[PDB]
């Protein structure tokens, strides 16, 4: 049940995967902009 | 930078979904130039399949389903034994106006 | 109903002027904008031209500058002028309705064609 495509240098950039990485959403916080 | 193309040739069996692609001059295509899928019938009728690239057209049915698939704007239809006798056309947005496709001849059974 | 409506004599012969109308019911010309398309015999579909939803015009950078088109929004009618034909010209023309404003942008509804001959 595992399907595998096999991807290579000479693979185009369609057949070639791209890395794909999701961020999901108080701890983690933005920086605090300071000003003089 | 004007070429538009499709294999213009199209036979699927019922039961197994096929997809058929179209390839604009820019390389892969990005959804800012919209794409669009129409369908001729033999008789110079006329309808939407596909627009903005993933979206369906209304009063379309879902079996239809277009999306970004390849690099290029592709259509997938599901098989079906006496309705999908038809041309369809692949349409791109270039910034100043529209390109259409060559058209596919699908062939069922 | 929603229906796009479009009429001409269509017989032409070279040289000469002939102009082709499109009506249309169930939409206004204010929440929607006309493109038109041309079905030459046995080739590929074409794109001539659009008329804004509130003005303003285009014309395919290609198709000469010498043609108008031009419309009505109280009485939902509009009109395609050829000021002069040529034999490659002959073909089928279509209306057709395209909404920019909805969430399928792409044109909705096509015109009923018109066989437009040369000769």
């Amino acid at each position: 049940p595992l399907q595998s495509y096999g991807f290579q240098p000479t693979n185009g950039v369609g057949y070639q995967p791209y890395r794909v990485v999701v961020l999901s959403f108080a701890t983690v916080c933005g920086p605090k902009k300071s000003t003089n | 930078q004007a070429v538009v193309t499709q294999e213009s040739a199209l036979t699927t069996s019922p039961g197994e979904t096929v997809t058929l692609t179209c390839r604009s001059s820019t390389g892969a295509v990005t959804t800012s130039n919209y794409a669009n899928w129409v369908q001729e019938k033999p008789d110079h009728l006329f309808t939407g399949l596909i627009g903005g690239t993933n979206n369906r057209a209304p009063g379309v049915p879902a079996r239809f389903s277009g999306s970004l698939i390849g690099d290029k704007a592709a259509l997938t239809i599901t098989g079906a034994q006496t309705e999908d006798e038809a041309i369809y056309f692949c349409a791109l947005w270039y910034n100043n106006h529209w390109v259409f496709g060559g058209g596919t001849k699908l062939t069922v059974l | 109903q929603v229906q796009l409506k479009q009429s001409g004599p269509g017989l032409v012969a070279p040289s000469q002027s002939l102009s082709i109308t499109c009506t249309v019911s169930g939409f206004s010309l204010i929440n929607y904008a006309i493109s038109w398309v041309r079905q030459p015999p046995g080739k590929g579909l074409e794109w001539l031209g659009v008329i804004w939803t509130g003005g303003g015009t285009n014309y395919n950078s290609a198709l000469k500058s010498r043609l108008s088109i031009s419309k009505d929004n109280s009485k939902s009618q509009v009109f395609l002028k050829m000021n002069s034909l040529q034999t490659d010209d002959t073909a089928r023309y279509y209306c057709a309705r395209k909404d920019y404003y909805g969430r399928y942008y792409g044109m909705d509804y096509w015109g009923q064609g018109t066989s437009v001959t040369v000769s």
